């Protein structure tokens, strides 16, 4: 399908954007995670 | 369109977004 | 099909604004 | 179509927070 | 053509702009 082909880069971006939200979050927990320790 | 795996994980992405920031 | 162009303009844009900050 | 509701009420949620962010920096 | 589409339109758009 030439509509999945066109929307293919906004897919792979929406999931870039996911995954770097994502890891971003984890990575925050664990901050706040050394914080409560501290 | 919906049934493809990453048109699914895109969409569970964006309600993941929504509900962090909440 | 000028929404559709707009929103994957906006998308890599931001994609590759994000792709930027991890290698930074 | 719940999905495409949810989704874009998402999407809105979003573009408001980034709206309120903006607005709070203008006073700030 | 949704009213909530074109929110979502230019909500991604205003996204893109604040980042630029």
């Amino acid at each position: 399908q030439e509509l999945f082909n066109e929307l293919k880069p906004a897919v792979d971006g929406a999931n870039f954007i996911v995954n770097h939200m994502r890891d971003q979050n984890n990575y925050n927990e664990e901050k706040d995670s050394w914080n409560r320790v501290a | 369109l919906i049934k493809h795996p990453e048109v699914k994980s895109a969409i569970e992405g964006i309600k993941y977004i929504a509900e962090t920031m909440k | 099909l000028p929404e559709l162009r707009e929103v994957v303009s906006s998308i890599s844009y931001i994609a590759r604004q994000l792709q930027e900050q991890e290698d930074h | 179509a719940p999905e495409v509701r949810c989704c874009v009420d998402a999407v809105n949620f979003v573009a408001e927070s980034t709206r309120d962010q903006e607005a709070t920096g203008e006073e700030v």
